[PDB]
């Protein structure tokens, strides 16, 4: 069952009923840099690894973990430019919601809108699905939130998950480690350990990027704080 | 030394190595699939005769209309795809009525045929946003009418060319009917003959 | 065939749209979704499918979707296409309410969504919606109804039907164990539990693998509520007790 | 199935059969034309059959004037006893539901003649290509189980890439008749080797040159590795035909 | 019809605000850059708009927004009335045929 | 190669025709309709005179010494103008076939004075899968190897391949292609090496070459093909040589007038005036 | 070789070459040679315009276009594309005069037309232009400026260049010519000599030499070389070819 | 695409590979390499320098017109590697975007934002089927008000990262290794020091000693934020200083 | 052999650098009937060889009016020919409405060239497979312009296009000097002789198959058919 013609096209359904191009986009996601998100009782942490090819990389130029609004942040695994475009769209949608309702956009609604955009891009024939999955974090109604938007547009609410390379092993590690009443400043350590499992070499302050969200709001940890956490956990 | 499967028959806007547009010729073949229609131009009037292909006796013979009235002085006999014929007939009637409205006179048979032909050449060349004739029309028309010049008989082809004919036959048996016509037709024949 | 199945608009020599059939196969790949109609009310019992321990359920309906006050629906197919279709369903229902100031009849909404899906299947360049929806609702014309939609764009009113995995076996079981006219809400729940227990061969239902929503009419108001995990556990326990009693009697 | 040129009816016991399996862009036919022209192989007979569409014309390898005026057909077979090579040359396309009869006829002919190690010079589609194949060499080889072990060890030493068959169905996206040829040859239990290359449609002379070099790596009928390596047929003039009209430029 | 006459002097201007902005950008490029920039942007816009949802479904037009520079700009147009919440939707086939130019 | 919509995936057509086989490679209904098409397309050789189906091949039934075959409207027009009026030619047999692409007939004639001399005016097209069946029906399986076959056909200047452009080429020019056994003078330049013939003349010539039958193929390349007098004028050199020297009597006058009759009764191209 | 990558202008070859642009360049190469030499006083053009038939009136299919009062245009490759690009350049220069009130600089016009060509090569709906042209102008401030545009969309200034069949021979002749120190008259004479030298009378039966120049002697206004001076240049070329 | 989507995975920009890679973007990178030149940009604490090899092929060619150093605005300059026409188009687009930013926001566009816009346009190119990625690379330099010198390279895929020492072209890997070695040894990184580092890096990777006419150098310093193109005499002076020490 | 991929479309460049669709349009115009167009110092004459589909069918017209001073000779596709004639008529009407003067022939030919160039560059469109011989009178005098399916146009003193037009072109090139300085009747007879040279030796010119269009200094474009061309045929020498 070569099904080459079915795999070439996006709108064409496979005889078994599988959208092959969506699976290829998911494979692209799986080939991206590992990223770990853990939803603790006190908050939610988004930790990822930014593999810098050479030391001549300005850490402040780009950020894998970006804020969407004052209380929502997200991380990605896969293609960078697609992530940047989706970040811009998410920020615009959040600001539109704030203007219309004069209320910070709930994390779930933003995830639904982003997933709708992904579905719109994966439906029409002529473009390719976004080869990136977003781990979106937030804090609404005094409750942490963690979501994962797939390229197809299916979003799932997780308590702890990992994407990118070695994501199955990361999920198994989180299952072994994650605890129901786990608090922040410890889920950070768990995410750092998961990255260690998924990291090849030594993890420094500049080799990884950690962003947390709590009652105060979303905040990307500074390199100094990442270094202190790394020292504490090892 | 090796043969090639060079194809030029699919695209309407594709020229063959000899310059032939094969889609138009396949429209002509579609005409050849239709029933035989005979039109004779005489000095006492025009004679349009076509055969009704009644598949079953239950179907109403009057329902199979192949000779229609464009205007009081113009008639048309179709051969080929029926719905394409209907569209062309509607265009011809609208054009004749527009001409009457604008100029308060009957439209010449040649003018009506020219207008219908102008409609029947917009395949990949209309350059209009509205859905145009993507494929060439699959019907050939025989616009037989009498105007101030006298009886007239024009034959419209899928390509879009209209040529005045003294006696024309189009359909499945077009060649044999044409041979018989040219064997029997003479200029000074009467309408009854 | 490897042909007539590319543009979603090529008729096969026998007159078949293979892309629609492939969409139906995709539906078959989805989880089991079951709906049973009873005189007291109509219910939807759907398999939650995703059971990952780390997965969180922040919404009250994992796959059930309330369209309006008097209507609800369930999904078996592509999740994102299902989300957009549910949004369109809600939009159409609210448009009808705005225009006529009365709840939309179930058949009208089902017809509108099926028209949307058929339009998507008719014009080339658009992937057909690979979602099959089961609708439960109450209106002032036909009372309780159960409807089933397909990717092709064809709907139908059923008294008990199933879509998704092991649909044929569930339909056969319903035909065997459905009493047209004498079916009540409690017996309907028992039948749904039996059908789910037999169809899902992984293990006995634990009330987390399934999700049951019942639609009823109380004090002239349509009540759509999702059965709590404890109630589903009690129903599963009752079904297990019945099966054990039958086995003991068989001897 | 096989008609000799005259009445000689040459025997081909212990020979090696070469054919141009109809590829995506006649790469096999180009490679066989190159081999025939380079080795100065003379036509010993005609593989007249219903399957190949008919054609006629002057011999591709005109060389001299007398040899230039010789009429060739769609399927002419050339042979030279020095290297014990018999080279079939298909010069046309196939008819629908006619590949299997041709394969059966050819297998029967080779079995009766006595030749072994049927070399199937073919090509496959370069766009129906996997990522691993995309990053690897376009050349692939396929060996029948009955093929003698010595040549299998020779090719293993050459370190060639076997065609990736996927359960284990051996499907060649662009082979044409190559797949069913392999199946029927395995059924008949006769030594045969398939040499293919991932190519596209267009100027395929470089593809033919690569294919003949790949075949040389095993057969070693010419030197290992140049100027005038393989002599091109004189009929390879006007790969496009006609000329440039003066009005355009 | 009297509908052709604008009810408000500002209505005609803001109804075609996006079209007028694109026309002004093309005019500026063409004044300064040349014929290549407007033609390039026109083809780019046509390509992005050619791929989207069907008319009866609200499209995101993300690529169009990125090309037009509105991906990070919000105006009254985006917030005041939502194309998603149309409140008026015609027959799907009718809308598709209307867009195709058939009607 | 559809490109119906924006994202349609198009595939480059293969000049070798592989994709057709790949799609091809059952259901009883499909097999039944395929066999119906096969028996609809097969050539049926019979004679309208007495309506006696010719199961036996023409060659087996009558022994032929000179078979002149004309394919194409111009070739059959030339033969009708020059050889019929020279003597007497009665119809014996007529192949009937149906093709997707198409006075389309394949009628055979034989001289009353010398029955050994036969004729064939194939004004119809024969598909690539039916030339071999036609050869089986006419020549049978056992040939004679004693037949002078002169194949006549008309082609287009665009088909001819040469360095000079098609327009620069003298349009009314003709080439020849003869088998090994045919040692008679071709009277025409031999076809260029890259040029190829892939129609019924090619099938007949290949059949003659394989079975050692002396035959010659004439190809009259012309810019126009619809009953053109220049094509038959350029064919005249063929009868100027042997073989057709005795069949046509020394009466060019009637043939010249007869040739005009065929050209006058012609159908012009409506699309191109 | 881009066997499966040479069908669309929006497709990259594995090595990173867009073969449609290269085929357009080859189409340009199919055309007769057109040369243009820039000197201190101005720019002089010259084209080996082959006459296909004696029936054609003198001046038919002119390869020299006046896109502006001060800008010339010597074209090669497909003639239709040359006319289209000449019209585009005319619109650009007209627009610059209308907007900024002064004649468009040669460099700016060359950039505009080159970017137009590149935009056409960008997409798959359209095909790259099959023509290459030379834009030349002279001004008192700007001075003598000569530019050449390739179907790819490049725009490079030259002291002398050629486009067409015998591009390299004409380029070598211009290289061994010291244009920077000669006047317009000597330059046109040498242009005629080079055109006659590079013309192949065997393959090409006959040709008509079209000469135009823009410079101080023309008051910064592109015009065809006067018939007397053109005849003198042709005579000098004949004498040079004879020896 | 109007013509039609290609069949093979690597024959079209939109459709994915089984791994999920987009081969057309990689082929655009191969085109950037096909450009034939190498560009080196070095960031110091006082100025940013871009150096690229200038190769005038023919004597008739006017060397003044042959240049890969373009200024986007008065304070931002760029060096382009890859196809010449594509690089020119990207330069024009960047100029227009910078002018629009100045008009709309009241202050000059930062370099990072310029590359962000360019990379967004590039992503749009890589997502749709009608268009193709530009076969060129953009390296932007400029002095930020607060962050000081800034160097950003800006690629077809849509990656807009910033670097302390950027390299692009045929010898990108070797230049990157050399610049990493130099950066690991943190010098003062003065203006002339940065110019020397760039020139010597290019010479080392190209294995040739440049004369004044074989390279073009553009600089922008904190003291003089205007983008400045080094005159051939100044480049010759820098080369002489390199030769002496 | 290797040009199959590049033969189908007009936006695809062949490796040799030649679009084959344009050449196929040229073949299409060649396949049409033959027309001859020549001009003297004061008149421009278009003589065409009309073809009839059948004996009963009337001969299809090949000389079409454009303006009071411009006419064309049809050759090739009829639908594209009618489209081009309508476009040229509209252009002439616009010129006479705006500037209140006849449109110069050269400007009209340039407009036609641009119009026919537009399709050859875009996708989904085919070149106009029609060739036109345009005869007109301007302040510069008589004009004969040849329009090819390729957008490029030619200015000619005498030209023939269509099937078997090589003999007519040879005859025209034989007597160009005679054409330039001759009477109107002599010019018409020369055109008729060229058209006859196109015809086979057996065939001869008749009033039914000859259409003549003449435009001169004081003479507007008038099309002569049948009895109107009989005077010109009378006095013609035997071939």
């Amino acid at each position: 069952m070569a099904e080459r013609g079915y795999s070439f096209s996006l709108t064409t359904f496979s005889p078994s009923g599988k959208l092959v191009q969506i699976e290829y986009a998911l494979a692209a996601v799986a080939g991206g840099a590992p990223s770990v998100g853990i939803k603790a009782a006190n908050g939610v942490v988004l930790a990822t690894e930014k593999k810098q090819k050479s030391i001549l990389y300005d850490e402040r130029s780009v950020h894998k973990v970006e804020p969407i609004t004052k209380h929502i942040g997200l991380v990605y695994s896969g293609m960078g430019p697609d992530y940047r475009v989706l970040v811009h769209r998410a920020r615009k949608l959040a600001q539109q919601y704030y203007l219309v309702y004069q209320e910070p956009i709930p994390t779930a609604q933003l995830v639904q809108r982003v997933a709708s955009v992904m579905q719109e891009y994966t439906q029409s024939g002529g473009v390719r699905p976004f080869g990136v999955s977003l781990l979106i974090c937030g804090w609404n109604e005094g409750r942490p939130y963690l979501f994962q938007s797939d390229p197809s547009g299916a979003y799932f609410a997780w308590k702890a998950t990992a994407m990118g390379k070695n994501y199955v092993n990361g999920k198994t590690f989180l299952e072994k480690r994650y605890n129901e009443d786990l608090e922040l400043e410890d889920a950070i350590h768990t995410a750092i350990l998961t990255l260690k499992e998924s990291f090849e070499g030594q993890m420094t302050e500049d080799n990884i990027e950690v962003g947390i969200c709590n009652e105060a709001g979303f905040r990307r940890l500074t390199p100094t704080e990442v270094k202190d956490y790394l020292a504490a956990i090892a | 030394m090796f043969l090639t499967r060079s194809e030029y028959d699919r695209g309407v806007n594709t020229f063959s190595p000899e310059g032939r547009l094969f889609q138009v010729e396949y429209a002509i073949e579609a005409i050849k699939l239709g029933s035989t229609a005979i039109g004779i131009q005489t000095s006492e009037g025009v004679c349009l005769a076509v055969e009704k292909r009644i598949t079953s006796p239950l179907m109403e013979p009057s329902s199979i209309e192949k000779i229609v009235e464009i205007d009081a002085h113009i008639g048309c006999a179709m051969s080929g795809l029926i719905a394409d014929a209907k569209t062309l007939i509607d265009k011809a009637r609208v054009e004749t009525q527009n001409h009457w409205f604008t100029y308060n006179e009957t439209m010449t048979v040649e003018s009506v045929t020219q207008a219908v032909s102008n409609l029947a050449l917009q395949f990949g060349e209309e350059d209009a946003d509205p859905g145009a004739m993507s494929r060439p029309f699959g019907v050939a028309l025989l616009f037989g009418g009498v105007d101030e010049k006298g009886p007239q008989l024009f034959h419209m082809d899928p390509s879009g060319t209209f040529v005045q004919c003294d006696a024309r036959a189009i359909g499945s048996a077009s060649e044999g009917a044409q041979s018989s016509l040219q064997e029997v037709y003479h200029k000074s024949m009467t309408l009854k003959e | 065939s490897r042909r007539y199945d590319s543009r979603t608009t090529i008729f096969s020599p026998e007159g078949r749209l293979y892309q629609v059939e492939y969409a139906m196969e995709a539906i078959g790949h989805a989880g089991t979704c079951l709906g049973i109609l009873a005189n007291d009310g109509v219910l939807l019992a759907a398999e939650r499918r995703n059971i990952h321990k780390l997965l969180d359920e922040v919404f009250f309906s994992e796959k059930i979707y309330k369209l309006n006050e008097d209507m609800a629906c369930s999904v078996a197919g592509i999740t994102s296409d299902a989300n957009v279709l549910t949004n369109e369903l809600r939009l159409i229902a609210q448009r009808y309410l705005l225009q006529y100031q009365e709840p939309i009849p179930c058949e009208q909404l089902v017809t509108a969504l099926c028209d949307i899906k058929q339009a998507y299947t008719q014009f080339g360049g658009k992937r057909p919606f690979g979602v099959s929806l089961l609708y439960i609702g109450w209106d002032k014309h036909y009372g309780f109804q159960l409807y089933q939609s397909d990717p092709s764009g064809n709907y139908g009113g059923w008294k008990a039907t199933c879509i998704g995995n092991n649909s044929a076996a569930a339909v056969s079981m319903l035909k065997q164990d459905y009493k047209e006219g004498e079916m009540t809400l409690k017996s309907a729940l028992a039948l749904a539990i039996k059908v789910l227990n037999k169809t899902m061969d992984v293990s006995k239902l634990s009330a987390e693998k399934v999700e049951i929503a019942t639609l009823t009419r109380e004090n002239g108001k349509t009540v759509i509520r999702v059965l709590k995990q404890k109630e589903v556990e009690q129903l599963i326990k009752k079904h297990e007790e019945e099966e054990a009693k039958a086995e003991r009697e068989k001897k | 199935m096989f008609v000799p040129c005259g009445e000689s009816a040459p025997d081909l016991a212990g020979f090696t059969l070469l054919m141009p399996a109809v590829s995506v862009g006649n790469v096999g036919q180009l490679a066989m034309d190159l081999i025939i022209s380079t080795l100065n192989m003379s036509k010993i007979g005609y593989f007249y059959t219903d399957c190949l569409v008919p054609m006629v014309g002057n011999n591709p390898y005109a060389t001299t004037e007398g040899n230039s005026t010789e009429l060739s057909i769609n399927a002419e077979v050339y042979s030279l006893p020095s290297r014990k090579l018999v080279a079939l040359q298909l010069r046309s396309i196939f008819i629908k539901y006619k590949s299997k009869p041709f394969c059966e006829k050819l297998l029967s002919w080779v079995k009766s003649s006595g030749c072994a190690r049927v070399i199937v010079l073919s090509s496959s589609h370069s766009y129906q290509r996997n990522d691993l194949q995309l990053r690897s060499t376009p050349f692939r080889y396929l060996l029948t189980p009955s093929m003698q072990k010595s040549v299998q060890n020779k090719i293993k030493s050459l370190n060639w890439e076997e065609m990736e068959k996927s359960e284990f169905c051996i499907r060649i996206p662009g082979g044409g008749i190559t797949k069913t040829l392999y199946d029927e040859s395995c059924s008949k239990e006769i030594q045969m080797a398939v040499l293919l290359k991932f190519v596209s449609e267009g100027d395929n002379i470089p593809d033919a040159l690569g294919l003949v070099e790949y075949l040389n790596e095993w057969l070693q009928i010419l030197k290992p590795l140049s100027a005038s390596r393989w002599k091109i047929p004189s009929s390879w003039r006007l790969l496009f035909g006609s000329g440039l009209p003066p009005a355009l430029f | 019809k009297n509908e052709l006459l604008p009810s408000h002097p500002l209505e005609l201007s803001e109804k075609n605000f996006q079209l007028n902005q694109d026309k002004m950008n093309f005019s500026t490029l063409r004044n300064i850059q040349g014929l290549f920039a407007p033609l390039k942007l026109q083809m780019e816009f046509k390509a992005v708009q050619q791929v989207q949802r069907l008319p009866f479904l609200s499209s995101s037009n993300l690529s169009l927004d990125v090309l037009r520079g509105n991906d990070e700009t919000i105006g009254f147009e985006d917030i005041l009335n939502d194309p998603s919440q149309s409140e008026v939707m015609g027959e799907p086939h009718l809308m598709v045929e209307y867009k195709l130019g058939l009607l | 190669m559809a490109a119906t919509f924006f994202g349609e995936v198009v595939k480059a057509p293969c000049r070798a025709g592989t994709e057709d086989e790949e799609e091809e490679e059952e259901t009883p209904e499909d097999r039944e309709v395929r066999l119906q098409l096969a028996r609809k397309r097969e050539v049926r050789l019979l004679r309208r005179q007495t309506k006696t189906s010719l199961e036996v091949s023409l060659l087996e039934k009558y022994p032929c010494s000179k078979f002149i075959i004309a394919i194409g409207n111009n070739a059959v027009a030339f033969l009708s103008s020059f050889v019929m009026n020279s003597g007497v030619w009665e119809e014996v047999g007529c192949a009937k076939l149906w093709n997707e692409w198409c006075e389309a007939f394949c009628v055979f004639y034989h001289l009353k004075s010398n029955p050994s001399v036969f004729l064939c005016q194939c004004s119809c097209y024969v598909a690539e899968d039916q030339q071999y069946q036609w050869l089986e029906k006419v020549f049978g399986s056992c040939p004679r190897k004693n037949m002078q076959i002169t194949i006549l056909t008309c082609r287009h200047v665009t088909d001819y391949k040469t360095s000079e452009s098609t327009g620069s080429l003298p349009s009314p020019f003709l080439r020849a292609l003869k088998t090994q056994n045919f040692k008679d003078s071709a009277c025409c330049p031999l076809l260029e090496q890259p040029n190829i013939v892939h129609d019924l003349p090619a099938a007949v010539l290949s059949y003659c070459q394989v079975w050692k039958i002396p035959a010659i193929l004439y190809l009259c390349y012309t810019d126009v093909m619809k009953l053109d007098l220049i094509t038959v004028e350029a064919f005249k050199p063929i009868l100027s040589t042997r073989s057709l020297k005795g069949l046509v009597k020394n009466i060019p006058q009637s043939t010249e007038i007869l040739k005009k009759l065929m050209t006058t009764n012609e159908i012009q191209s409506n699309i191109y005036t | 070789i881009g066997t499966g990558y040479d069908l669309s202008a929006s497709t990259f070859s594995p090595d990173g070459r867009v073969f449609q642009v290269e085929y357009a360049m080859k189409a340009v190469e199919n055309s007769s040679t057109a040369i243009g030499i820039r000197c201190k006083d101005g720019v002089v053009f010259g084209v080996e315009k082959l006459v296909l038939s004696k029936l054609y009136e003198e001046g038919s299919n002119k390869r020299l276009f006046n896109v502006d009062r001060h800008v010339g245009m010597a074209v090669a490759g497909l003639l239709a594309d040359a006319r289209s690009l000449a019209d585009i350049a005319r619109e650009e220069a007209s627009n610059f005069r209308s907007n900024f009130g002064y004649n468009i600089p040669l460099k700016h016009l060359a950039d505009r037309v080159a970017m137009y060509v590149h935009a056409y090569t960008l997409y798959s709906a359209v095909r790259p232009f099959g023509c290459s042209f030379m834009l030349g102008s002279y001004s008192v401030n700007d001075g003598a400026q000569l530019y050449m545009i390739d179907p790819s969309g490049v725009s490079y200034g030259y002291w002398g260049c050629a486009i067409g069949k015998a591009r390299q021979a004409a380029k070598t002749e211009i290289e061994k010519l010291q244009m920077k120190e000669m006047t317009c008259r000597d330059i046109v004479k040498e242009v005629a000599k080079i055109i006659y030298i590079v013309h192949d009378e065997v393959k090409d039966k006959a040709f008509e030499l079209e000469l135009s120049w823009v410079g101080e002697l023309t008051n910064g206004r592109h015009e065809i070389v006067p018939k007397d001076i053109r005849e003198e240049a042709e005579k000098y070329a004949k004498e040079s070819l004879k020896e | 695409m109007s013509r039609g989507s290609s069949a093979g995975f690597d024959r079209h920009i939109t459709i994915f590979s089984p791994e999920g890679r987009l081969y057309q973007v990689e082929y655009a990178f191969k085109a950037i390499n096909q450009g034939g030149l190498t560009s080196v940009a070095v960031r110091g604490k006082d100025c940013a320098v871009i150096v690229t090899q200038k190769k005038v092929p023919d004597k008739l060619l006017d060397s003044s017109t042959v240049t890969h150093l373009f200024k986007i605005t008065e304070n931002i300059g760029c060096v382009m590697t890859g196809m010449t026409a594509d690089s020119r188009s990207q330069v024009q687009r960047a100029r227009y975007e910078a002018a629009n930013w100045k008009y709309k926001y009241g202050y000059e566009i930062p370099v990072d934002m310029l590359c962000k816009r360019i990379a967004d346009i590039s992503q749009v190119y890589t997502q749709n089927a009608e268009m193709r990625p530009l076969g060129c690379c953009m390296i932007l330099i400029g002095i930020d008000e607060e962050q000081g010198p800034q160097v950003y390279k800006c690629d077809p895929a849509g990656y807009y990262c910033g670097f302390k020492a950027t390299a692009a072209g045929v010898k990108q890997t070797e230049s990157t290794s050399f610049l990493e070695k130099k950066v690991k040894k943190k010098f003062d990184w003065t203006f002339e020091q940065t110019v020397e580092t760039a020139i010597t890096c290019l010479s080392t990777v190209l294995s040739i000693d440049f004369k004044p006419s074989e390279i073009e150098v553009g600089v922008v310093t904190v003291e003089n934020p205007k983008f400045r193109i080094l005159t051939e005499a100044e480049i010759d002076a820098h080369l002489v200083a390199l030769a002496e020490r | 052999m290797f040009r199959n991929q590049y033969d189908n479309d007009v936006t695809v460049w062949s490796p040799q650098g030649r679009i084959h669709q344009i050449e196929y349009a040229m073949e299409a115009v060649k396949q049409g009937s033959a027309t001859v167009g020549l001009k003297s110092k004061t008149h421009a004459v278009l003589v065409a060889l009309k073809r009839a589909q059948s004996e009963l069918a009337a001969h299809q017209k090949k000389i079409l009016h454009v303006d009071n001073h411009i006419g064309i000779s049809i050759a090739g596709l009829t639908a594209d020919a009618r489209l081009l004639c309508n476009f040229m008529r509209q252009e002439c009407l616009d010129s006479r409405f705006v500037f209140d003067r006849p449109l110069p022939v050269s400007r009209l030919v340039s407009l036609i060239g641009s119009k026919t160039q537009i399709p050859t560059q875009r996708y989904g469109r085919r070149p106009y497979g029609v060739g036109l011989l345009i005869a007109g009178y301007d302040d510069m005098g008589p004009h004969i312009f040849q329009t090819c399916p390729s957008a490029n146009y030619f200015d000619c003193r005498a030209m023939s296009i269509g099937a078997r037009s090589q003999s007519a072109r040879t005859y025209l090139e034989r007597h160009m000097s005679e054409f330039m300085e001759c009477n109107l009747n002599e010019l018409v007879k020369h055109g008729l002789r060229a058209l006859r040279e196109t015809l086979p030796a057996e065939q001869d010119l008749t009033t039914k198959n000859v259409s003549i269009g003449i435009v001169g200094k004081d003479l507007e474009f008038t099309i002569y058919d049948d009895d109107d061309v009989s005077p010109f045929l009378e006095g013609l020498e035997e071939r």
